[PDB]
């Protein structure tokens, strides 16, 4: 919706990638967490990080975060295989809910 | 650490209302929020609301109130930090733009900045 | 099915009111990990 | 809020670890059948006190009650990001969960402990 | 001088201030009819001394005689200056002035303590 | 090494100085006939280590193992130099040519605290 990402992105094995997700002064960002899910198509999703750069448990420590004034940005370093997915970001605060954006596929055709 | 299965693909027609479970377990059901989002086909994920099975509080998007029905059940506990719990999601105004999979996703902590945060996840369930 | 009365064994009088209650021993000293460290 | 001896029992670590001098309190004081029954038991509240004051005497930590320390973290005891435990967790849980290590950890926050003063004693030699 | 056990009884507060280690000594060791009777003292004797170690010890002042907290003096408990309580008083007159609100002190000698600490630990987490 | 229990007995002061958690952890705890000869026991054991903590703490030592003090060395005690004492005699030695002005040392230990925390009552009394 209004947290706009970075639409879609290319990349390849052993190399890093790097979405965006930004939107206006109403969702993001200096006053609101930035949370980070690897969502398959329809099925289970994945929570990889939150409170900004704060991974979740069982994260592999190639997902790096970084939330700036303007943007949200979500790394993946080392690219493996299976990492082929949309990946959606959200933002957030302690009592609200989650602003969902719209997604960023990426592909590791390699 | 626990399942969140949900129920079937229960697939009606618009006008009417549809019930999704989530029984949980595995975790103490009381301990954490039980968020509910759809990702339908028409937009992305959609984020619907979380219910404290604890403090029995609902907060849910301007988006989805005037159509969810959120409730949950009280826990039968297993162990001494294990529990077996139950909630259920409806939605009023059925319509074909609400056609698509739904979830139900545990909280996150039970504190802090990010308690009611959807981390676990069940499996989806395929409305309309 | 049939049930029939009895008992002697006095333990169970008292099992009756003292079903509700548990005996536990408080162990107060938990070590636990934080970013805090003492000067020199 | 007061809730109360073992009021946050089934709170996370990080809202109990607020609440220690509640228990702190009655550890000690309380919250010719049984006239040597009794007396067994007066000294044995005595005994299981003075071990628990005896070994934060050898780690520095006497009169404290949150005391940090010079041991680090070994994540083999329990590899757990710090927010997944004082807001999660419970201390019942953790209790658990460091079950074995815990006596390793008794040990080092002792030569931890012996070795700083020793080191204390060679600061104030000049 | 040296006035003994309880010497300073009669003495102003500033006076007595300054003869603590000698009532602190004997508050342990001392200036089959009785063998449950002596045993039944024995046992009493620690106990009491535990108790009145307890509370120094979660008020911070374990080990020491005369300290210093961070509960201001409230003028309810008792309005009399400070020269007219050091150098006229006696301690058994000061200990029925504040009879009534000792407990009332005793409590919040313990959570200036324990938010003491856990702004330490806040102190040391960087 | 881990000597053990009294291991450095027969070490220099020096060596034994620094294994003294070995001998604190094990003065509490351990390395009808006897039920009342038990009890007899487990309440002697506790007026003895609350004795040793007494002092320490009147010294303002409690919770130290290693203390250094205000009380400078009297040669009258022991004209020894400090090279032939931790490096050459042993805890035992030492016990036995302090024997008599052991009781000395014990009581300036005491107002040289009393007199310290006066001082820092003063200290803070501005
Ligand atoms: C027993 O176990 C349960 C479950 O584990 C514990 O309940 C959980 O407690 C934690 C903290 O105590 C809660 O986290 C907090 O969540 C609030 C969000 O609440 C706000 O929004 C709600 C929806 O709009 C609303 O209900 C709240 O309004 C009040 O009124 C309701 C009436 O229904 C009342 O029930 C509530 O309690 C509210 O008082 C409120 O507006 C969030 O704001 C908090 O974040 C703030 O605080 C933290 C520090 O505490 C800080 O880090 C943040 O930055 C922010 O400042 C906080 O995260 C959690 O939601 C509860 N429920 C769960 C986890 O399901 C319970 O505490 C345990 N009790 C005991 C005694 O052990
Ligand atoms: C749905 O929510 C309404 C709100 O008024 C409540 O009355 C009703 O009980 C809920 N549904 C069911 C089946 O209970
Ligand atoms: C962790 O503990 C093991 C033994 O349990 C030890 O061998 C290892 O060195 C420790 N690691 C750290 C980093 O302390
Ligand atoms: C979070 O905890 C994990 C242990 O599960 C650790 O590997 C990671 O470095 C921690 N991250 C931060 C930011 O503390
Ligand atoms: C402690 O040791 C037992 C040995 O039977 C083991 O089963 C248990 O998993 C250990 N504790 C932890 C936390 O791993
Ligand atoms: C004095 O004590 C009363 C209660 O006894 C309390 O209400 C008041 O706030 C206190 N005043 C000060 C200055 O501490
Ligand atoms: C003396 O004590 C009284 C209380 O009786 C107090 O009101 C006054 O301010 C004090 N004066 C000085 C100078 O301390
Ligand atoms: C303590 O309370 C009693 C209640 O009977 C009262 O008479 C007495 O005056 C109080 N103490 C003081 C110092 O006022
Ligand atoms: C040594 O002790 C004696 C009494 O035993 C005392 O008179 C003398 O002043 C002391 N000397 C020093 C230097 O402390
Ligand atoms: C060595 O000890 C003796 C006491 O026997 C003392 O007189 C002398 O000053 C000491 N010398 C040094 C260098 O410490
Ligand atoms: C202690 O006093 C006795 C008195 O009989 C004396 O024989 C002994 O030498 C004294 N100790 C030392 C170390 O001089």
């Amino acid at each position: 919706s209004v947290l706009t990402q970075s639409a879609s992105v290319s990349g390849s094995l052993g190399q890093s990638v790097t979405i965006s997700c930004t939107g206006p002064n109403s969702v993001c960002c200096s006053h609101k967490s930035i949370s980070w899910y690897q969502w398959p198509p329809g099925r289970a999703p994945t929570l990889i990080i939150y409170e900004d750069n704060e991974r979740a448990p069982g994260i592999s420590p190639r997902f790096s975060g970084y939330k700036s004034y303007w943007s949200a940005y979500l790394t993946i370093s080392d690219l493996r295989p299976e990492d082929e997915t949309t990946y959606y970001c959200c933002s957030y605060t302690h009592n609200s809910g989650c602003v969902f954006g719209t997604g960023t596929k990426v592909s590791v055709l390699g | 650490q626990g399942q969140l299965v949900q129920s079937g693909a229960t697939t009606t027609k618009p006008g009417s209302s549809v019930k999704i479970s989530c029984k949980t377990s595995g975790y103490r059901f009381n301990f954490y929020h039980i968020n509910w989002i759809r990702q339908t086909a028409g937009r992305g994920p959609e984020w619907m609301g979380w219910i404290s099975p604890y403090s029995g509080d609902k907060n849910l998007a301007p988006a989805f109130q005037d159509r969810v029905n959120m409730t949950t059940d009280t826990e039968v506990p297993v162990t001494s930090f294990t529990s077996t719990g139950a909630a259920y999601m409806e939605i009023r105004n059925l319509t074909s733009d609400d056609t698509g999979t739904y979830f139900c996703a545990k909280g996150l902590l039970r504190d802090g900045s990010s308690t009611w945060l959807p981390y676990l996840w069940g499996q989806g369930t395929l409305l309309t | 099915e049939t049930f029939r009365p009895g008992g002697g064994d006095m333990r169970d009088n008292w099992r009756s009111e003292l079903y509700k209650y548990k005996v536990v021993k408080i162990e107060p000293l938990g070590v636990a990990p934080t970013r805090c460290k003492r000067r020199v | 809020v007061f809730l109360g001896f073992l009021g946050a029992a089934g709170s996370t670590m990080g809202a109990a670890s607020m609440t220690l001098t509640v228990q702190a309190r009655n550890l000690l004081s309380g919250i010719t059948v049984w006239g040597i029954k009794q007396l067994q038991a007066r000294v044995l509240a005595v005994e299981r006190y003075l071990r628990d004051q005896q070994l934060l005497g050898i780690w520095g930590c006497s009169g404290k009650l949150i005391c940090c320390t010079n041991v680090p973290w070994n994540s083999s005891w329990s590899n757990r990001n710090l927010s997944e435990i004082w807001d999660n967790m419970t201390w019942l849980q953790w209790d658990k969960e460091i079950s074995n290590y815990t006596q390793i950890i008794y040990g080092l926050l002792e030569e931890s402990q012996n070795q700083q003063e020793k080191n204390e004693q060679d600061l104030l030699a000049l």
